[PDB]
């Protein structure tokens, strides 16, 4: 579960990270950035804590 | 860089990349589509108007 779930929009352009870094600007980069990063860390505490 | 260094046109906003390193994705399709309005409009070719 906690692999598979790099796999979700998060609400962002896209998933995978390496593309959104390298396809919109820095002034817009971090805005869909960062609903990719609460995204994940809301995953990876979920599987600490179980 | 032919169109996006003309300067002559009078608005370039782009939506999910952008400008300047456009010149940096490769592309599955694109298609150029065309029309004449009055200037008024230009808010009228936006996402949610």
């Amino acid at each position: 579960t906690l692999v598979k779930q790099l796999s979700s929009n998060f609400g962002a352009i896209s998933s995978v990270l390496n593309d959104i870094l390298a396809r919109l600007d820095p002034p817009e980069a971090e805005v869909q950035i960062d609903r990719l990063i609460t995204g994940r860390l809301q995953s990876l505490q979920t599987y600490v804590t179980q | 860089s032919v169109l996006y260094n003309s300067a002559s046109f009078s608005t370039f906003k782009c939506y999910g990349v952008s400008p300047t390193k456009l010149n940096d994705l490769c592309f599955t399709n694109v298609y150029a589509d065309s029309f004449v309005i009055r200037g008024d409009e230009v808010r009228q070719i936006a996402p949610g108007q």
